[PDB]
């Protein structure tokens, strides 16, 4: 295969400054890589999100989880692509 | 008669293009720089019956609003309205004293609003060795202030001193040091950090080392250096290195480990070194004296702290020059 | 590299050992501002509309001088050209690049020079100031071409030495006034100076011009014709570079000595002595020191005098013994009544080739730091450290970009430079840009866009956010109710948003008219961002609606706003005003549980209502009549909640 | 008909080659002279030769024989470095 | 050039019809939302629809 | 009525289409603008509303046809303008009238804000001459006519605040800003005098001209990333790129078009954007400040796009760029011409660009408005 993974396309972020937080945040796993932990991720998200405004994105609170959740697995399937790499070197 | 026989405290507006002087002749006088030029006189009222000793602005991101302390154990503060707006005719813009915080029994030792970037608060530290700290929770009335803290000093308050924040996980804090002279207390200057775990300040630290008269502190401009300097104009020439090392989790503003150091030691004044005044970046010193001199500072390609520069209040200064080595 | 220890930044007033009162000052962003304060004495003070005198303290005076501003101007211009290369190669092309643009620089600088010439000789007053601008510039071309060649080119032996020459001829240009002068005397040959401008073309590599003289001398004088002769067929016979492939400086030493070798037999054979001058030029064509120092005045400096001792004793000469050469030359030369100079140390530094002590002398040397940031960068790009820094802060290169841009920032349209500066600093430059945007006093609206612009490239949301709230205050404050608006949205803070639609709401009330409603109608989802705004979205929603007549939709919007209890106190009022017209329904479509949950909510307000006012009272002057309103309006409800009803169910027939 | 590929390739391919004779490492600058060897053996066509004419090529390599007169006279001294300098100035 | 017609209507055809896109909705701002979104899908279907018709035709 | 860009066909000659300032602005784009007639029964000033394609969140969609919200009487023809605010509009009058209406959004009616009856006449024989052209920079707006006296105002003065006189009477086509306190013009023999806005009196205080290749100066702008970089657009199509801010020699001359140059725009939210018109009907885009995005066809000078970094490369040297004030030909500026478009309607004589939208009005009595291609 040669596969890439889905762009993110993020409506209430800039996606430059995402991923200027997640290399400046991401940390050296137990698996021989430096990649910042999912939980981590996430509430460090609710936390950046939170720290500016809160008007009326009250009702919008669920788009955010959402989108929340599928930069998540946006990660996950970065890792389900990546742990098949050594293994397919070592065969 | 006003302003004309002494002048006891001189402002200017943020950025630079506003200035004012207040006296103990009980008036003050707001004075405008034209940007074509010129210092006129804009205006000039009475505030308050005592010696006025100092006036300080309100940021222009929150309006030109005038706080003025004097030997009045009162604190006033004037808000300029404006008589016409929206196009034709500016009609005259008047002063209106927004409310005068009476909170004190002494003499009034200094007044000085916060940074704006977590709110803007205002301080006001009375010669009682007590610090009143309000904010407004208002964000349209520009006569509430509710009072958030005081701290009881136990030495009278001469000067106070906000610390720059420029970190998501900075909290502010506060330095005070204390025109107290009697040689047997031994640290004139305290440090109180807002300790956010307890949702309120804790003293972060206290320093010895100092004996003197304090008149002047002047913080570091945060920006990304962790560690912060300080200098010091009470009779001598003193500045400081603090590194954080670390602070425990949840007693950060109690307990704090700074990696302090005196590192710039000059009593070249002769005198009760009044003041100590930085660069926009805090990165070149000038420093005043009693004798009416002032020494001007750059630090060198090691660091080192040295006066580039002597002028004479009481005599005529040393030439300019640009022909050295 | 040592201590630097200076004295005050600006003129001393006399009036200070005159009066005897306090000085206060003024941090701005690149100048600071001076005045007389009144401590140290008390009394008579000059204030009623002006100050006794405001003084513009400034260490970078450069700047305010007229033609020196269109050196830095076009100097950032060539620095951007330079930057935009500096990123890309290394090596061959780079020498090329900084070769050629060396060029460039001090072709504008002579070019300056040209033009501040024409300066000084229209204006005397002045002369003075532009002469000394004069002599600080070329100096600066000196030093300029001086480290250009010993290491932007590096080159070896002998171009080096034809370069020294080039280079000593541009800066000396007595020779050809000299001879201009002795070609004015009516006889040539008799003037004391005319064997003076001789040595001076051959020092300077004119051989040609020096034989075209020689042969008018030889025709006038039947004697020296000979030695003339001698001396032109020495001339014609100059060893010169030996290259079969590559060059060879054995064969050219070799040559050069029996070059030497031949002048002597010449002089003793006697075609080549016998007068004086002749002899002494052989005499300093073999090396002779202290005539050259007799002819101290045909080369008026030390460097000459180390160039013309090369050139005659060691033309092929290496760095190790550069420096002796230039020692000797500096003791012989100042061995007299002279004291050293400035200029002199720093080109001693030069040639001791020491990086720190020589850019400690520039600093110092240096009013402002454009030459030294330029020389620096050069240098640079040259890779002569190992791996050195200021270790005060940052690399020397962020120092003068800092200082320098806080001098352009000074002014009014130089402020942008810095920008540029800074758009090579990695991780500092955004911070120092922040710093400069909260000490400017903006004004200028289209300034404000230009930084807006600038913060945009590298998405600064913040500062965006402080300079959007500030504008929007000012608009206020000029009733610039839509440009504040403007600067809000900008801002995105929702806060001011609805803190200005209470504006709206009032003024509303007051006049009875939508106001930027053509703002409104068109603002998209950021409705769902402000509920003030979704209130008076919604609203005008309702009067076109309504105003086309679909009561369903209508009645769908009023019962979704109703139960988000939109809008304040002041203005539950007009919720509750609107259910009127589907009061005046007089044929309804509407579900009986929809007539339910539409009087549901009405008392439902209406007791919420009661208590807003106080919690278990009201105070509000409106009430009571509107009060009365509510019985008749509810009287008519029920009426027509009896016809719904018996409509509803003989709608089940 | 490899020649006539190779000819195919042009510039870019003996460019490659080229940079990795002059500046590559030791192993792989024996196996790139071993390939020219071979190849020039047989090539009657000798647009090598005219390319690396061209490009100036060998100034560069004429020139690094200064620096192999600096190497080797150090390597005449007691006690020699290792022997890849010698390889080098062989190749 | 019947065939091509014919492959680029059945291509399009075969292509399902643009969607309203709404699910129902908790909150006033979500109805707000599917608002948006059937302006989109209005302008969106009526073009798409347009462009249709005049192949098929 | 859209294809890749809004035709609005009004039925009045176009003189004047610019945007009641939004681009930059908000979180919405431009929709506002105002519009001034020239040669048409009414010469008249117009507020009117554009409304976004298709249909879109909570803005009453529509597929175009913008529409006026007011409408005022202008005497005279209606030749230049400038936005001293959103609320502020300066118009200049045929009949020495110089208007700025402040004008709404609330209400959507203009009212004459202010009206200098009389200004701008030549000094050595005190003649009237209309106001060639009209620059604002707040509180200062910088106006000048073919009188060749130059008139500084504010918005709230009645009198001629400021008065550069002249004696040399000289016929201007564009003016712009060189400072705060600096301004700029072409001249109808391809002149760019500059004048201090401190210092009054007859006869041109500097003038500079074209060396080498000499053709007419129609339109001047500063450059919005260097104001001391100066763009000039001529009667041949020659092109300019200068450094000035003292100057006096071009130091680019590059021959680009052959036909007149009515005006060229840097775009504002992306200055290496240019949008250049021409009277022929033409029109072309520039991706260039001192690079190259975009190719060019008819431009003069040397080199085309730019060098990449990271080296991998045969060992090369290569030369730093020439002295070019040294020489007097085309050369370095180059700044790129793209023809997404040959003459389709009438010659288009007025074009604007605000942010990454366009507006632009034909002698047809259209307007063409585009926002994407350099978006």
């Amino acid at each position: 295969s040669n596969e890439i993974p889905e762009p993110l396309q993020l409506d209430f972020f800039d996606r430059s400054q995402i991923e200027q937080v997640i290399a400046n945040c991401e940390h050296k796993n137990r698996r021989g890589q430096t990649v910042c932990n999912v939980k981590l991720l996430h509430r460090v998200l609710v936390a950046e999100v939170n720290a500016l405004q809160g008007m009326a994105a009250i009702g919008q609170r669920p788009l955010l989880m959402e989108e929340i959740n599928t930069i998540l697995q946006y990660v996950v399937e970065r890792n389900k692509l990546l742990q098949c790499l050594h293994a397919k070197r070592h065969a | 008669a006003d302003h004309k026989d002494l002048i006891h405290d001189v402002s200017f507006d943020f950025h630079g293009r506003r200035m004012a002087t207040c006296s103990s002749d009980q008036s003050v006088k707001v004075w405008d720089k034209s940007e074509n030029g010129n210092w006129h006189c804009t205006a000039s009222w009475k505030t308050h019956s005592g010696s006025v000793w100092r006036v300080t602005w309100a940021h222009p991101e929150f309006g030109q609003v005038l706080a003025s302390c004097s030997f009045d154990r009162t604190a006033a503060v004037w808000e300029e309205i404006v008589g016409e707006s929206n196009d034709k005719l500016r009609g005259q813009s008047h002063w209106v004293k927004r409310t005068t915080l009476v909170d004190s029994r002494t003499s009034v030792t200094d007044v000085k609003f916060a940074p704006k970037h977590m709110g803007l608060m205002l301080a006001t530290c009375s010669a009682d060795g007590v610090v009143r700290i309000y904010e407004a929770p208002d964000v349209m009335n520009l006569s509430q202030w509710s009072l958030q803290h005081e701290i009881s000093c136990k030495l009278s308050c001469s000067c106070i001193s906000w610390n720059p924040s420029s970190s998501r996980a900075h909290s502010p804090m506060i330095a005070v040091g204390s025109d107290d002279s009697s040689p047997n207390i031994m640290g004139k200057v305290q440090i109180y950090e807002y300790n956010e775990n307890t949702r309120k300040y804790a003293k972060a630290e206290t320093l010895m080392s100092v004996s003197d008269p304090v008149h002047d502190i002047a913080f570091a401009p945060n920006l990304g250096r962790s560690f912060h300097i300080l200098a010091v104009a009470t009779k001598d020439v003193r500045i400081f290195t603090m590194k954080p090392l670390r602070k425990e989790l949840s007693s950060s503003g109690g307990v704090t480990k700074f990696e302090i150091h005196t590192v710039a030691q000059f009593d070249n004044h002769n005198s009760q070194v009044w003041r100590v005044s930085w660069n926009i970046t805090g990165t070149v010193l000038a420093s005043s004296g009693d004798d009416g001199t002032v020494r001007l500072w750059k630090a060198n390609y090691m660091d080192n702290w040295k006066c580039i520069g002597v002028l004479k209040g009481d005599g005529n200064p040393v030439g300019n020059s640009y022909q050295g080595f | 590299m040592e201590e630097l220890d200076v004295d005050p930044a600006e003129t001393p007033i006399p009036g200070l050992g005159q009066q005897n009162r306090h000085i206060g000052f003024s941090w701005g962003p690149g100048d600071l501002l001076l005045y007389e304060t009144l401590y140290q004495k008390q009394g008579n003070s000059e204030t009623a509309a002006r100050c006794p005198f405001m003084y513009l303290v400034r260490s970078d005076e450069d700047i305010y001088s007229p033609v020196l501003r269109k050196l830095f101007n076009e100097s950032h211009s060539i620095f951007v050209g330079l930057q935009k290369s500096a990123e890309e190669a290394s090596g061959k092309s780079r020498k090329a690049q900084l070769v050629q643009v060396s060029r460039n620089y001090r072709s504008v600088l002579r070019a300056c020079m040209e033009e501040m010439h024409t300066l000084s000789e229209s204006t005397r007053e002045t002369a003075q100031k532009y002469i000394s601008q004069i002599s600080i510039l070329s100096a600066m071309e000196l030093s300029w071409n001086l480290c250009e060649i010993l290491f932007i080119e590096s080159a070896p032996a002998g171009p080096l030495l034809i370069l020294l020459l080039e280079w000593v001829r541009l800066h000396v240009c007595e020779v050809d006034n000299i001879v201009q002068d002795v070609l004015r005397s009516e006889k040539p040959t008799e003037h004391e100076k005319f064997w003076d401008g001789v040595t001076g073309y051959v020092l300077q590599g004119r051989m040609n011009e020096a034989r075209q003289l020689l042969a008018k001398e030889a025709s006038t004088s039947a004697s020296a014709r000979s030695m003339c002769r001698v001396l032109d067929d020495l001339l014609k016979k100059m060893p010169m570079l030996h290259t079969g492939g590559t060059q060879t400086l054995t064969e050219f030493e070799l040559k050069w000595q029996h070059w030497r070798e031949e002048c002597e037999r010449h002089l003793q054979n006697g075609t080549f002595s016998s007068n004086v001058h002749m002899e002494a030029v052989c005499r300093v064509l073999l090396g002779d020191e202290e005539v050259l120092l007799e002819k101290r005045d045909l080369m008026t400096t030390w460097y000459h005098f180390l160039v013309s001792r090369l050139l005659f004793k060691h033309p092929t000469v290496k760095p190790t013994e550069l420096h002796f050469y230039a020692q000797s030359s500096l003791d012989m030369f100042l061995a007299g009544d002279s004291c050293p100079e400035p200029l002199d140390n720093i080109l001693l530094a030069a040639f001791e080739f020491d990086i720190h002590q020589v850019i400690k002398e520039f600093s110092i040397v240096s009013s402002n730091w454009w030459f030294v940031a330029h020389l620096t960068d050069l240098l640079d790009h040259c890779q002569l450290f190992q791996a050195h820094n200021l270790y005060f802060g940052a690399n020397m290169r962020e120092f003068l970009l800092l200082d320098y841009a806080s001098g352009l920032f000074s002014h009014h349209s130089l402020w942008q430079l810095g920008v540029d500066y800074f758009d090579y600093c990695p991780n500092l430059g955004r911070e120092y840009l922040k710093l400069h945007m909260e000490r400017i006093p903006l004004s200028t609206e289209k300034k404000a866009l230009k930084a807006l612009r600038i913060c945009e490239q590298r998405q600064m949301t913040e500062q965006v956010r402080s300079i959007c709230k500030t504008m929007a205050m000012q608009s206020l404050c000029n009733r610039r109710l839509g440009s504040a608006l403007s600067w809000s949205i900008r801002a995105k803070d929702a806060a001011f948003a609805t803190l200005i639609s209470d504006r709206f709401l009032k003024e509303y009330c007051e006049r009875g008219n939508f106001t930027d409603l053509d703002l409104i109608d068109n603002l998209g989802s950021a409705m769902l961002l402000s509920d003030r705004l979704t209130f008076l979205g919604k609203y005008r929603e309702f009067h076109r609606m309504y105003s086309q007549e679909q009561f369903s939709e209508a009645a769908s919007l009023l019962l979704s706003l109703m139960t988000a209890r939109i809008a304040p106190c002041s203005f539950w009022l007009t919720l509750l005003l609107d259910a009127l017209p589907l009061l005046e329904q007089k044929q309804v479509i509407f579900s009986a549980e929809q007539t339910y949950e539409l009087m549901r909510c009405l008392e439902d307000r209406m007791a919420a209502k009661l208590e807003s006012t106080s919690p278990d009272e009201i105070q509000k002057q409106d009430s009571s009549i509107d009060n009365t309103k509510v019985e008749m309006l509810r009287l008519a409800l029920a009426r027509n909640l009896a016809r719904a009803i018996v409509t509803e169910g003989a709608l089940q027939e | 008909d490899n020649l006539s590929i190779f000819e195919s390739y042009g510039t870019a391919l003996m460019e490659v080659v080229c940079r990795d004779a002059c500046d590559g490492h030791d192993i792989g600058r024996m196996l790139a002279l071993a390939l020219l060897d071979r190849i020039v053996s047989v090539d009657r066509q000798q647009q090598w030769l005219l390319y690396l004419s061209n490009s100036g090529y060998l100034k560069v390599l004429v020139d690094s024989l200064a620096e192999d007169d600096v190497v080797l006279r150090n390597l005449l001294t007691p006690q020699p470095p290792l022997l890849k300098a010698l390889y080098i100035y062989e190749s | 050039e019947s065939h091509e017609a014919f492959n680029e209507w059945f291509k399009h055809i075969n292509s399902p019809p643009q969607k309203p896109t709404l699910v129902g909705q908790a909150s006033f701002t979500e109805k707000v939302a599917h608002e948006h979104k059937e302006k989109k899908y209005e302008m969106d279907f009526g073009i798409w629809k347009g462009h249709l018709d005049a192949l098929t035709s | 009525m859209a294809d890749k860009f809004a035709a609005k066909f009004v039925s009045h000659k176009i003189s004047r289409t610019r945007w009641r300032p939004v681009s930059a602005s908000s979180l919405q784009q431009p929709d506002v603008f105002a519009t001034g007639s020239w040669d048409n029964e009414e010469n008249k000033v117009c507020v009117w509303a554009t409304s976004d394609f298709g249909a879109t969140s909570l803005d009453e969609e529509y597929q175009g046809d913008p529409k006026q919200l007011c409408d005022i009487k202008h005497p005279g023809d209606v030749m230049d303008m400038q936005f001293l605010d959103k609320e502020r509009i300066v118009t200049g009058s045929s009949t020495g009238t110089v208007t700025i209406f402040r004008h709404h959004e609330n209400n959507q009616t203009l009212s004459v804000n202010q009206r200098w009856e009389q200004a701008h006449y030549h000094v050595g024989s005190n003649m009237r001459a209309p106001c060639t052209a009209i620059v604002c920079s707040s509180p200062e707006i910088v106006s000048v006519g073919e009188d060749g006296r130059i008139n500084c105002f504010r918005a709230e003065s009645r009198d001629v605040l400021r008065t550069i006189d002249d004696a040399d009477s000289s016929t201007m086509h564009g003016v712009t800003f060189l400072r705060t306190t600096e301004i700029l013009t072409v001249n109808s023999v391809g002149q760019l005098k500059l004048w201090d806005l401190r210092k009054q009196g007859n006869d041109p205080t500097q003038i500079f001209s074209v060396t080498g290749e000499r053709v007419p100066l129609h339109c001047v702008d500063r450059h919005p990333n260097q104001q001391h970089v100066v763009a000039t657009g001529g009667q041949d199509g020659m092109l300019c790129i200068w450094d000035v801010r003292h100057g006096k020699m071009p130091m680019s001359l590059l021959n680009a078009h052959e036909a007149e140059m009515w005006e060229v725009h840097f775009h504002p939210s992306n200055p290496d954007h240019l949008f250049t018109c021409s009277e022929d009907g033409s029109l072309w885009h520039w991706d260039a400040s001192a690079d190259s995005e975009k190719p060019t066809f008819l431009l003069g000078g040397r080199s085309t796009f730019n060098i990449s970094r990271s080296s991998i490369a045969p060992p090369n040297a290569n030369q730093s760029l020439a002295c070019a004030w040294l020489s007097t030909d085309p050369t370095k500026g180059q700044l790129e011409i793209t023809n997404l478009l040959p003459s389709s309607t009438l010659s288009v004589n007025s074009l604007d660009v605000l942010g990454q939208n366009l507006v632009c009005g034909t002698d047809a009595e259209a307007i063409y408005v585009t926002r994407r291609l350099f978006s």
